[PDB]
This record gives structure tokens, C-alpha cells and sequence, in this order.
């Protein structure tokens, strides 16, 4: 090439990571404020509540109630963390030991 | 903002002096799909509301 002054695009910056902020429309279901209830029903008259139209996750749940196991069925345990269901229906009762 | 089963002749009723009728603009004891739900607070001693 000839003698001259040339303007060259040198790559200098690149975005490292992202910041995400969004205000929620619906409220928190607070499942764990129900699963830590005092009056636990017995296996004859178990209760059920239908948590619908709210927001939830799993990590604050399963560390705020003292879990000993969490299996699943017809599901994969990481398919909870993404999706948006239509309702959740938690039914709890106590356990008699030998059965 | 929901999917409300709205009645035919919808109306409300004040809750300081109860009227003859009752608040009947939906019979929707089925918790329908709600795209939005929220609560806000305003002044009880205000003159106008825009
Ligand atoms: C645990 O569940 C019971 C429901 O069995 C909740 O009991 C309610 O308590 C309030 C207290 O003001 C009563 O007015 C309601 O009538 C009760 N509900 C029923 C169905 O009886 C209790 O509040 C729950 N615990 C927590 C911490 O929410
Ligand atoms: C918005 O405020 C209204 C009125 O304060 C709430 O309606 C009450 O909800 C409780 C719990 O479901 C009932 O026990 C009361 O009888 C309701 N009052 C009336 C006048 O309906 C409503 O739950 C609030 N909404 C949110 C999303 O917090
Ligand atoms: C309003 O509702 C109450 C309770 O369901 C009922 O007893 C009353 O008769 C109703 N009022 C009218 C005008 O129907
Ligand atoms: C609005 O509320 C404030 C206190 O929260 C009060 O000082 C004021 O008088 C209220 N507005 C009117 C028009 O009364």
C-alpha cells in the first residue's frame, strides 16, 4: 500500500453480562406460609389449597421448609423452574409412622 | 384485569350503610384467569380523584 493515514476499526469493548429488572404483575403465593402451618390435618381429613394466579419459585420454598425428599413424576425437576402452569394444588397431611 | 363472568344488570352497594340488594356484577367462584391484579391506596379526605 501507499503512504497514508488510514482509519481502522479496532475492537475495544464487549458487553460482559446483563442486568434484568421487571416489576411483577401478580403476587407471591407464599406456599411455605401454608406448609409451615400449625394445625396439621391427619390422613382422614387432609386439606388442600389451590394456589393460582401468583408467582413462586422453588429454592426459597425447599430451603424454608425442612425438606427430606423431593421426587417427581411425569416431570423433570428443572422443568418447574422455567415454565408457567395454570394452578397448583398442594394437599398435606401428617404421617403415621409404621404405615 | 381478569376473565370475569359478568352479570346482566351489574351494580354495587355502599358498605357504610347497607342497602336492600347485594353486590352482583359477577358470579365467578371459580378464580378465573387474571392477567393482572393489584391494590393501591389513596386519601380518604380528598375532594377529587383523577
Ligand atoms: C392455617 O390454616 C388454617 C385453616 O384451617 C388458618 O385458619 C384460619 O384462621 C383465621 C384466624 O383469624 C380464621 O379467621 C379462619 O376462619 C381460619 N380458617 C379456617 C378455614 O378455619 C390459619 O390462619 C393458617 N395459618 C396461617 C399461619 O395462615
Ligand atoms: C385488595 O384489597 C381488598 C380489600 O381490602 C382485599 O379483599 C379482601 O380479601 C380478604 C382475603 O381474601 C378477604 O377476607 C376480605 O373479605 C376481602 N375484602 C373485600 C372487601 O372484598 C383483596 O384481597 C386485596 N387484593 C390483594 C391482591 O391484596
Ligand atoms: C341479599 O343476600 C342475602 C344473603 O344471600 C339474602 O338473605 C337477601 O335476601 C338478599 N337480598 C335480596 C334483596 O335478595
Ligand atoms: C391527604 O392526606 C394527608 C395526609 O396523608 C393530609 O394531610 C391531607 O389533608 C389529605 N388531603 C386532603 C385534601 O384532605
Amino acid at each position: 500500500p501507499n503512504t497514508g493515514v488510514y482509519d481502522l476499526s479496532g475492537f475495544t469493548v464487549k458487553p460482559v453480562a446483563t442486568v434484568y429488572r421487571r416489576i411483577p404483575n401478580l403476587p407471591d403465593c407464599d406456599i411455605d406460609n401454608w406448609l409451615n402451618n400449625v394445625s396439621v390435618p391427619s390422613p382422614l381429613n387432609w386439606e388442600r389449597r389451590i394456589f393460582s394466579n401468583c408467582n413462586f419459585n422453588l429454592s426459597t420454598l425447599l430451603r424454608l421448609v425442612h425438606v427430606d425428599s423431593f421426587s417427581c413424576n411425569n416431570l423433570d425437576k428443572s422443568k418447574i423452574f422455567g415454565s408457567c402452569f395454570n394452578s397448583i394444588t398442594v394437599d398435606k397431611f401428617a404421617i403415621p409412622n409404621r404405615r | 384485569a381478569c376473565q370475569y363472568t359478568m352479570c346482566e344488570y351489574p351494580h354495587t352497594v355502599c358498605k357504610s350503610k347497607g342497602s336492600i340488594r347485594n353486590e352482583s356484577w359477577h358470579i365467578d367462584s371459580s378464580e378465573p384467569l387474571c392477567l393482572f391484579k393489584k391494590n393501591f391506596t389513596y386519601n380518604v379526605s380528598a375532594d377529587w380523584l383523577y
